[PDB]
RNA sequence: UUUACUUAUUCAAUGAAGCGGAGCUGGAAUUCAUUUUCCACGUUCUAGCAUUCAAGGUCCCAUUCGGGGCUGAUCCGGGUU
RNA sequence: GAUGGGGAAGCUCCGUUUCAAAGGCCUGAUUUUAUGCAGGCCACCAUCGAAAGGGAAUCCGGUUAAGAUUCCGGAACCUGG
């Protein structure tokens, strides 16, 4: 024959089994694939004469890059595919709704090597 | 017949009280175990200029018995106290100017303020700057005391109400005239939007009663009943007389 | 069937016995949320002559209706059509509260 | 003894933190908790009928567990044991060939309300148990009136719950004896003179007797302070 | 026409903290057979200070870094008022 | 301006700290321990709302047909880790 010893003069809820997810079936089919690969990151360069004068002397990689990236994507991708080390990546969206990167790589690196390379001149 | 002036005043859309500037509320602290025991002291750190409020505040900070912290109240500051100086308060407390006693506790003759009208509700009558009640008797069985207020007409109230010695700051503000309509529209401009007024008898039939014909007049009688609906009262309300009065006042 | 016995001592509603418990369910039910699950019915003998069966799946569910006449909107006591249509109090909502609720 | 001096603290109203009590009493409890504890108060201050408050009136924990002695050697069968009948049948249905005489008689207790009253109506029922709760009181209330009409001994046990607990579901509030192994007989005389000195031949002046208007703890001090002490001091 | 009970209803309060009843204990106080009662029942020269299940005292674990209980803070009804 | 709630036949209305059980917090356990567990704590209580209010930190020189306190060169600073 006893009660309980309340010293704060109100009542809270208990702290109960929080009891984790442990579902019978899978939610979807199967993980969808990567949305957003180096390829679907990357689209193509840019051939401008002020891309080209960029590339010969800053050192500087130019390209048209997809919407849902960002200046991290930009940085795995282009090491993924190029095989390089990336400085500085500056974006911006151009006046027709197209994400431009410009890409500087390390001293190390030269540009227009990887330029003709890759395929653009 | 559109809607006039004072039946939009309720709706309340501009006519809201102005509060950026206002200081909080002039409550008297809660009324507890250790106010209607015994007694409670605290210090006044602040007096300070509350804006729609001639009276100016009295930031007083006490120990919570409960915990160890400050807890502070603001009174409506009375006159004579002093940034430092002790305030006493509940049942125990020195009838000296600041403390705040119940009702039962003072004797009669007693000048207090900010009085309320029944146990803890934190303020209530005699709040004005300059007002002040005269607790004029106790009527000890059934615990109540008879007082006098700043209109003139009596109350019976507990004498477990509080109310805090002494007149009220500020006493003397009308003494002045406001002089030009710019420090009128100054006053009020930190109150609400009800100044300034134009007359009824001004503008058209349309916006209120009064209004209308070819000289500035009223026609029907002005006086209007307590039984007369929401627009009908627009005039002097349910007037018991009127015109200019004769001789001395409080007539008992 | 005891539930006859039940259905007669519910008939006899002014009898103390029942504006006895009456007084009491009135405040508990005045106390609680104006929708609510009821736990078990009040009254099972009438619950189960409407088509109830106590097992898994039927639910029994509390309310309360505000009571009286449906005042008409119309601001202001307004209505602004010819005098025939100017109620405003006595008008009085063709479904009942049993309804509403 | 040591260096370690002696500092009292001083909880006088203004000076120091009044430190922590028990305060089970003015802890804010849920609403349901005001429901339940409201609902149980407000049934004892109202003034309450004759026909109600013939419960409360209880069979006391002595007896009753006399009661509960006796009743527990009639627990029905539980899924173990009905398994067992259901394969006694089976051998017996196939060799000996007799219908429906392979197992006993069972002579553990008969209830279900509605049963209980069927039994009563044509006096097959011998003894019977009631329970006090029943949240709807419309159910249990008319069993003492067709008890006392029966000419049967109707006793008011506590806990619908216990009732449950010797009939193995959760509840019941109702366990009635017809049949009884000629064994346990004397026990049973006594408890029908016991059970009918206490409720049953009582009924009438249950009949009479109005139960509430109890006033609490307080309400009775005020009573008390004021309303004796008129003219007594 | 008064006036009483209170559980419905209503209004108010506030991290719904100190309600009522009963006490120790100290004053007034009649005591008439030791009470009948009634008040108190921890803080007012000072703009500081007040918190760490509180020190203290005490009984059990084990005193190997220590730990739990009672009280200190009187009890019962747990109706927050 | 949601939720709690309360209105309204309803479209929806009030109200936004309110007659709510409204929540998270740092520390120990450790070598079954994943984060549960022996604890203390704290009560406010969503949310949006100003490229003129509050606001952590960048400046110079050069450079383009059109960009820069944003690029190149040079020199800094802040933030979190």
């Amino acid at each position: 024959k006893a009660l309980k010893v309340r010293t704060s003069a109100t009542f809270r809820l208990p702290k109960t089994l929080k009891l984790a997810r442990a579902p019978k079936y899978a939610s979807k089919a199967v993980p969808h694939y990567n949305r957003l690969d180096s390829y679907k990151v990357i689209e193509q360069p840019i051939t401008s004469e002020t891309a080209m004068k960029k590339v010969e002397d800053g050192n500087i990689l130019v390209f048209q890059v997809s919407m849902k990236a960002n200046k991290y994507q930009i940085k795995k991708a282009v090491k993924e595919l190029y095989e390089v080390d990336v400085l500085k990546v500056n974006t911006l969206v151009r006046p027709n709704g197209t994400k431009k990167a410009y890409v500087r790589l390390t001293a190390d690196y030269d540009a227009l090597d990887i330029a003709n390379r890759i395929g653009y001149i | 017949g559109r809607v006039i002036r004072n039946q939009r005043k309720g709706a309340g859309s501009i006519f809201t009280s102005h509060t950026r500037l206002r200081q909080g509320a002039a409550k008297l602290r809660t009324l507890d175990y250790a106010e209607r025991h015994g007694y409670i002291r605290g210090i006044v750190k602040q007096i300070v200029h509350d804006s729609g409020r001639g009276a100016p505040l009295a930031k007083v900070v006490f120990r919570d018995p409960y915990k160890y912290r400050l807890r502070e109240e603001i009174f409506i500051a009375n006159e004579g106290v002093h940034t430092g100086q002790f305030i006493y308060a509940g049942k125990k407390a020195s009838l000296n100017v600041g403390n705040v006693l119940p009702l039962g506790s003072v004797p009669e003759g007693t000048i207090v303020s900010n009085v309320e009208e029944k146990p803890g509700d934190r303020g209530a009558l005699a709040r004005a700057s300059g007002n002040y009640v005269i607790i004029i008797g106790h009527n000890p069985d059934e615990n109540k005391t008879r007082v006098r207020l700043p209109s003139g007409a009596k109350k019976v109230i507990s004498s477990d109400a509080r109310g805090v010695i002494g007149v009220i700051a500020g006493g003397g503000r009308v003494d002045k005239p406001l002089l030009k309509a710019g420090r009128a529209f100054h006053k009020y401009r930190l109150k609400r939007n009800s100044w300034p007024k134009t007359r009824g008898v001004a503008m058209n039939p349309v916006d209120h009663p009064h209004g209308g014909g070819n000289h500035q007049h009223i026609g029907k009688a002005s006086t209007i009943s307590r039984g007369a609906v929401s627009g009908q009262k627009a005039g002097l309300i349910a007037a018991r007389r009127t015109g200019l009065l004769r001789g001395s006042q409080k007539t008992q | 069937g005891a539930y006859k016995y039940l259905e007669e001592l519910q008939r006899k509603k002014q009898s103390d016995v029942l504006r006895f418990l009456q007084r009491v369910r009135v405040w508990e039910y005045r106390q609680k949320n104006v929708i609510h699950r009821a736990a078990r019915p009040t009254r099972p003998d009438k619950a189960r002559r409407l088509g109830y069966k106590a097992k898994q799946g039927f639910v029994i569910y509390r309310v309360r209706v505000r009571r009286g006449n449906r005042k008409r909107p119309v601001p202001k006591g307004a209505t602004y059509g010819k005098p025939t249509n100017q109620g405003v109090n006595e008008l009085k909502y063709q479904r009942s509260l049993r309804a509403t609720a | 003894n040591p260096l370690t001096h002696s500092t009292p603290k001083n909880f006088g109203i203004g000076q120091a933190v009044q430190p922590k009590r028990n305060l089970s009493r003015y802890v804010k409890w849920p609403e349901y908790v005001r429901v339940q504890r409201q609902k149980k108060i407000l049934s004892i201050r109202l003034k309450v009928p004759p026909t109600i408050a013939q419960f409360q009136y209880t069979l006391d924990r002595n007896t009753a567990a006399e009661t509960f002695k006796l009743f527990n050697k009639y627990r029905p069968e539980t899924a173990a044991e009905k398994k067992e009948r259901l394969t006694k049948e089976a051998a017996a249905v196939a060799e000996g060939k007799s219908k429906q005489d392979a197992s006993p008689k069972p002579y553990a207790v008969k209830y279900g309300l509605n049963h209980v009253v069927a039994l009563i109506e044509n006096k097959k029922a011998k003894l019977v148990l009631i329970a006090n709760d029943v949240d709807p009181i419309e159910l249990v209330v008319f069993l003492p009136a067709l008890c006392k009409k029966m000419g049967v001994p109707y006793a008011i046990v506590k806990g619908k719950a216990r009732l449950g607990t010797l009939v193995n579901q959760k509840t019941s509030a109702v366990a009635a004896l017809t049949e009884v192994r000629a064994e346990d007989e004397a026990a049973l005389a006594k408890l029908v003179s016991t059970i009918d000195a206490n409720f049953a031949d009582k009924y009438d002046e249950v009949k009479k007797h109005w139960g509430g208007g109890i006033l609490g703890n307080k309400a009775q001090a005020k009573m008390d302070k004021r309303a004796k002490n008129s003219d007594s001091a």
